[PDB]
């Protein structure tokens, strides 16, 4: 079962609050310099990395009661699923992918995102030859030191739902 | 000068990143700076700073041949966590890789963890006491301090191909806290720094994340035998050695 893990104490902080979607936002993608949340060794260091929000961002927060972060958090991944766009959607499937990773380590997690809207606007978008297309050949940032593409990626952890 | 290297570290400076760590990050600065120069890695101090500044990493040939000397001589490791090892495996967006794919694993000698990690008398340290070593947070390593190792001989026809690498500030996987002269930042303790290196990615294809853990709690490790390996330029290889898992112990 989940235990809120020590360190990161600066993060556990910034979500104790009513974060709006909008902002949510931001923090998902971290595109913004002022809203990238990644760990030392996350995967890639130029944009968000969501298991790091979720781990010690807005799990320790909604454990101490901040219970909002959910249905927020839904409508958040909604809009950026919905998008027609490749880093937002990208990232989007990165946040349920996180929980799946969480929920491997730590068994049970204090919520469960219900996804079953993110999960249908990630199917519709990702049959869509401009977006397959904008993402087969992402290639911004550290994108452009894997020859495995960014459709490739995203495609391999739909496999996975 | 240096000056130009506090800068562009506020510039560069990564959100977990602690006030504490930035603090002493600049703070022991210049222990780094000239570590750098008695390894003969670089000329001056002031070099080590413009190097940082600019991001290019670029080492002289016959410092690189002397370092992978340690490595060749007894291997190399990467000490990780369980849960970090599990995402190698199970992470889709990696490929089943231990490493970033063909931009590779970072590593240190295994003689040094060997002494670093271990006690004279032999005993493995307190999870508390190498997460301070290793500059990670408190509690990574409550659930077992895991290693990936790559023994002397895979080592040493690894750079046979060509394919050891270094670190470098476009490296994916770097970060604020990287540093130049093939170091860690190992916090404000110096002397527990030790030599960075890339060595390439192990495939890891169709394994099974579950499958590992039991069989290195089973028996104290887990080995991949003529273990393919990526190359930067991507390429799936066979290279005779061993790389083993090992959960560590005394």
């Amino acid at each position: 079962m989940y235990k809120v893990p020590k360190g990161l104490e600066h993060y556990q902080k910034m979500f104790q609050k009513e974060v709006t979607v909008n902002d949510l936002k931001k923090y998902l993608i971290g595109s913004d310099k002022e809203y990238r949340i990644t760990r030392r060794d996350s995967y890639m260091g130029d944009i968000s990395d969501p298991e790091v929000i979720l781990e010690y961002g807005v799990y320790p927060a909604f454990i101490k009661g901040y219970t909002q972060l959910k249905a927020n958090i839904e409508e958040a991944l909604l809009e950026m699923s919905n998008s027609g766009q490749a880093l937002d959607i990208y990232q989007a499937v990165q946040t349920l992918n996180a929980e799946n990773m969480l929920l491997n380590y730590y068994e049970s997690l204090p919520f469960y995102l219900n996804r079953q809207s993110i999960l249908a606007n990630i199917t519709k978008a990702l049959k869509d030859a401009h977006i397959r297309e904008a993402m087969a050949h992402y290639k911004l940032g550290e994108f452009a030191h894997y020859q495995d593409t960014m459709l490739d990626m995203v495609e391999r952890t739909i496999e996975t739902f | 000068e240096r000056d130009l290297f506090e800068k562009k570290f506020k510039e560069i400076k990564d959100k977990w990143v602690t006030d504490k760590q930035a603090d002493e990050f600049i703070e022991t600065a210049d222990k780094y700076a000239d570590k750098a120069v008695q390894m003969s890695a670089v000329a001056s101090r002031a070099e080590y700073y413009r190097m940082y500044v600019s991001r290019k990493y670029q080492y002289k040939k016959e410092f690189v041949e002397k370092l992978k000397q340690v490595y060749k001589e007894s291997g190399a490791s990467h000490v990780t966590s369980k849960k970090d090892l599990m995402l190698a495996f199970d992470d889709a967006k990696r490929k089943s890789t231990i490493g970033r794919q063909e931009n590779g694993l970072f590593v240190t000698s295994f003689a040094e963890d060997m002494a670093l990690l271990f006690t004279d008398q032999g005993k493995l340290k307190s999870a508390d006491q190498i997460e301070n070593i290793k500059g990670v947070d408190s509690g990574k390593y409550s659930d077992g301090v895991y290693q990936y190792e790559y023994d002397s001989e895979l080592t040493k026809n690894i750079d046979k191909l060509g394919y050891i690498r270094t670190a470098s500030g476009d490296t994916p996987g770097a970060n604020s806290l990287n540093i130049p002269g093939c170091q860690t930042w190992s916090g404000k303790h110096i002397e527990n720094s030790e030599s960075e290196l890339i060595f390439p990615s192990i495939s890891v294809k169709d394994l099974k994340s579950k499958a590992v853990l039991a069989e290195i709690d089973a028996k104290g490790y887990f080995e991949i035998i003529d273990p393919t390996i990526i190359a930067p330029n991507g390429d799936h290889k066979k290279v005779t050695g061993r790389f083993k898992i090992k959960k560590m112990q005394d």
